[PDB]
RNA sequence: UUUUUGGUAAGCAGAACUGGCGAUGCGGGAUGAACCGGAAGCCGGGUUACGGUGCCAAACUGCGCGCUAACCUAGAUCCCACAAAGGGUGUUGGUCGAUUAAGACAGCAGC
RNA sequence: GGCUUGUGGCAGCCAAGCGUUCAUAGCGACGUUGCUUUUUGAUCCUUCGAUGUCGGCUCUUCCUAUCAUUGUGAAGCAGAAUUCACCAAGUGUUGGAUUGUUCACCCACCAAUAGGGAACGUGAGCUGGGUUUAGACCGUCGUGAGACAGGUUAGUUUUACC
């Protein structure tokens, strides 16, 4: 089994990101990282694979105004893989789960990165490529 | 209230060595030979004939305590080379059966499976101590030796290595226990 | 299960002791002062509660 | 110091009698205007006051009895630089009462 | 800063009662003994030929009256969680909205988001939002000049080479 190595994190606090399920909401933004203990001054960060609290800026009003937890999907600052490559997508997406990690929404958009699909299987399920 | 004078006597059987010179007392039996190092003790042995007298001089009622003490670690020290001494300790546990492993000449113990945890305890026994898992009796072990205080010491290592904790000890009563305080 | 001679020899090291009121340190049945000095050897001693 | 008012109290404020400091060094209190001793020309000798005599540091590890053992930094000298109620089967003295060779107490034994 | 500790904060003793039963697992009424100087007062001993006067930022060190982490005792401790107490200051104690704030409050994360000292640490280290010069406005007060531990806006932060 084991756990995931950690990836250069490239999305802190107040990064709005597109939302890459079809729940309605069109962006995700970030208040805060799970398992983040923090230093002083420094804003929490995440990576493709973290779960993430955020809220939807732009969207349907039923998911507006409101504090739900999301898994980044993609991202834009490049990480290592283990074999030396050095990987990024376009743009940097998330997609809204349950604090149990279930996708609120049915289906995904665009690829997702590897590391998430192995850390969250349901949402692996609903994923078209992984890359 | 210092008392002049303070003694007690203990009888020497017959069938023992016991050999006395500046607090240093030595026992030989037909099991074996004790030594003990008494020059902690403010005190007088002397060997008169066989008896040995133990004499406190102007001594305050703490010093004198010491003079029983004495002639119970020498009594001690006659019984282990003749008679011995044997520890039995008793398995106590509700749902996990504790699987002892002994090795190394009756030296030494493994404890296994003690509430279910896969740690092993090793336990080594001490000098002229031996251990040995009793055939009469359902999970039980016998420890016997010379000395008193290694055998004794033996059990009590066997059983503080088996305390349960984060864990009601009044209902969790799992541990290894002694049952017996006896001699060969 | 446990039998009845065994847990009897169990509670004897667990069960049948006294706690002193100040420390809560543990003492043999028969204690009539705590062995402890952060108490002052205290004689406040109550029984260590059983399982109702 | 003592008497003494206001104030929870204050190295706070205000009075009474005397002394002291201020105006004054000197010996002691490690150090200190007021505490203890004592007041002074420049010197030699002798003896003391308070305070001291294991080293710092002049003078005993002097001659005697007991108490204390501090695994809390035991304790160690007027003013003075702190400690309480309440506790200890720590140890040492004392006071009152009860029991005991007709056999107590502990344990052991069947009252 | 110093004396003091009323007030503020922290702790103990007695045991009426609470705790289904049960004074003391956990609590402690009526009383009573203390500690602390991270509150505010009291005083006016030092400084008025001047010790730069709020807070934040930054940075180090120290305390323990321990929030989390290591090892344990107790429980009205089955388990899980929680509570009381012991040794313990080694390591850590965060990201944000509003407010000049200290304080506070909420959102979120976290093993945990404990409490304090160092001239209420720290302005020839910064910053200058506030307070606390001169301009100006309002309200109330005053016949008026003007006043306001009321509100408002603009207002030079010097020097090290000893
Ligand atoms: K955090
Ligand atoms: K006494
Ligand atoms: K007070
Ligand atoms: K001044
Ligand atoms: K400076
Ligand atoms: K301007
Ligand atoms: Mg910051
Ligand atoms: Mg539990
Ligand atoms: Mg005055
Ligand atoms: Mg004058
Ligand atoms: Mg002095
Ligand atoms: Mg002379
Ligand atoms: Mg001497
Ligand atoms: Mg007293
Ligand atoms: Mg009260
Ligand atoms: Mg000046
Ligand atoms: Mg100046
Ligand atoms: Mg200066
Ligand atoms: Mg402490
Ligand atoms: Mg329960
Ligand atoms: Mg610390
Ligand atoms: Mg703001
Ligand atoms: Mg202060
Ligand atoms: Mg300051
Ligand atoms: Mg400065
Ligand atoms: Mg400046
Ligand atoms: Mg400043
Ligand atoms: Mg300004
Ligand atoms: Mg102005
Ligand atoms: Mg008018
Ligand atoms: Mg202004
Ligand atoms: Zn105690």
């Amino acid at each position: 089994a084991g756990n995931k190595f950690r990836m250069s994190l490239g999305l802190p606090v107040a990064a709005t990101v597109n939302c890459a399920d079809n729940t309605g909401a069109k962006n995700l933004y970030i208040i805060s990282v799970k398992g983040i203990k923090g230093r002083l001054n420094r804003l929490p960060s995440a990576c493709v694979g973290d779960m993430v609290m955020a809220t939807v800026k732009k969207g349907k009003p039923d998911l507006r105004k409101k504090v739900m937890p999301a898994v980044i999907v993609r991202q834009r600052k490049p990480w290592r893989r283990k074999d030396g490559v050095f990987m990024y997508f376009e743009d940097n997406a998330g997609v809204i789960v349950n604090p149990k990690g279930e996708m609120k929404g049915s289906a995904i958009t665009g690829p997702i990165g590897k590391e998430c699909a192995d850390l969250w299987p349901r949402i692996a399920s609903a994923a078209n490529a992984i890359v | 209230m210092k008392t002049i004078l303070s003694s007690e006597t203990m009888d020497i059987p017959d069938g023992i060595t016991i050999k006395v010179k500046a607090k240093q007392i030595e026992v030989e039996g037909p099991r074996g030979k004790l030594t003990r190092n008494f020059k902690h003790l403010n005190l007088d042995f002397q060997l008169i004939k066989k008896k040995l007298k133990i004499d406190a001089w102007f001594g305050s009622r703490k010093t004198t305590a010491a003079i029983r003490t004495a002639l119970s670690h020498v009594e001690n020290l006659i019984t282990g080379v003749t008679k011995g001494y044997r520890y039995k300790m008793r398995f106590v546990y509700a749902h996990f059966p504790i699987n002892a492993s002994i090795s190394g000449g009756n030296k030494s113990i493994e404890i296994r499976n003690f509430l279910g945890e896969k740690k092993v305890r090793k336990v080594d026994m001490l000098d002229g101590v031996t251990v040995v898992r009793s055939e009469k009796v359902k999970d039980e072990l016998v420890l016997d030796g010379n000395d008193i205080e290694l055998v004794s010491r033996s059990a009590a290592l066997i059983n503080q290595k088996c305390h349960v904790k984060n864990k009601d000890i009044r209902k969790f009563l799992d541990g290894i226990y002694v049952s017996e305080k006896g001699r060969i | 299960i446990i039998e009845p001679s065994l847990m009897a020899l169990a509670r004897k090291y667990n069960q049948e002791k006294m706690i002193c009121r100040k420390c809560y340190a543990r003492l043999h049945p028969r204690a009539v002062n705590c062995r402890k000095r952060k108490c002052g050897h205290s004689n406040q001693l109550r029984p260590k509660k059983k399982i109702k």
